[PDB]
């Protein structure tokens, strides 16, 4: 029900949102489990894994600069923009929201939206593997040998670049290889973000989930946090709840359609 | 530290 939604959303204090594939998708972002089915013919073990970095670091610097370069033409979409004039409104009237989102993208911050948790990292931040520096990189193309590369056409000639001619560090006496600041297959997550997390997550007084569901991951790690205080919970997806069994409050179809509304 | 899809 809408209305019963709405009484909590006017009394909450502190508005945690939670976010994943569903909304990328919307704006028509390849995520690679719906939308855009596969890159040339690979898969996710010869692409986002440490390995696979380590014995072919051309093809996942070919396969992640067509993601960054792609975002070119992909907007905010609705969900994106209702969730970030939200928190501003209400940022105003001393209402905290926050984001804990799956998205490397920065839909979010492309919105408007401010205080973001990125917890898988962010497709325009590098690491560097020498000396570990984070820095923002929007640039295109994020270096001169990747320019016109990463073509998603099954049969396209490999770039196969010299690795000291990918995106290097930009500090002088490093000059170290760079990688997306992601988080890959086998690899963890950062416990400064999920201690930051956790906390935000106690805080709140009303948890959204967007372009997910509570049941898988990332949202099952906390809205057991949530829903065990009596915190009230809200999936915006488009998954069916069952034919007896409701949600507490579920609003299924699209974010685009059904977010905005409710975050009037 | 927390696996990514929990391992798979
Ligand atoms: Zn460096």
């Amino acid at each position: 029900d809408l209305t019963a939604f709405r009484e909590h959303f006017a009394k909450a204090k502190h508005i945690a949102i939670i976010t994943g594939a569903g909304v990328s998708a919307e704006s028509g972002v390849p995520t690679f489990r719906g939308p855009g089915g596969f890159w040339r013919k690979w898969q996710a073990q010869d692409l986002a894994t440490p390995e696979a970095f380590s014995r072919d670091p051309s093809l996942v610097w070919e396969f992640y600069h067509y993601r960054r370069e792609v975002m070119r033409s992909k907007m905010p979409n609705p969900a994106h923009l209702a969730i970030a004039e939200c928190e501003a409104r209400l940022g105003q009237q001393g209402r905290s929201v926050v984001i804990i989102t799956q998205n490397i993208d920065e839909l979010h911050h492309r919105a408007g939206s401010k205080h973001v948790y990125e917890i898988h990292g962010s497709l325009f931040k590098t690491r560097c593997m020498s000396c570990g520096e984070v820095k923002a990189n929007h640039k295109s193309p994020i270096c001169p040998a990747l320019d016109g590369k990463g073509a998603p056409d099954p049969n396209t000639k490999e770039a196969r670049i010299p690795v000291e001619l990918l995106p290097r560090c930009e500090r002088k006496s490093c000059n170290g290889l760079l990688r997306p600041h992601v988080v890959w297959f086998g690899e963890t997550l950062d416990s400064d973000i999920l201690t930051a997390v956790e906390r935000e997550l106690e805080k709140c007084d009303l948890c959204l989930v967007v372009g997910t569901s509570s049941i898988v991951y990332p949202a099952a790690m906390f809205a057991p946090q949530v829903a065990s205080r009596g915190v009230p919970v809200a999936e915006f997806n488009m998954e069916c709840t069952p034919a007896t069994q409701r949600f507490k409050y579920h609003f299924e179809g699209p974010c685009g359609s059904t977010l905005p509304p409710a975050l009037e | 530290x927390v696996l990514x899809e929990y391992g798979v």
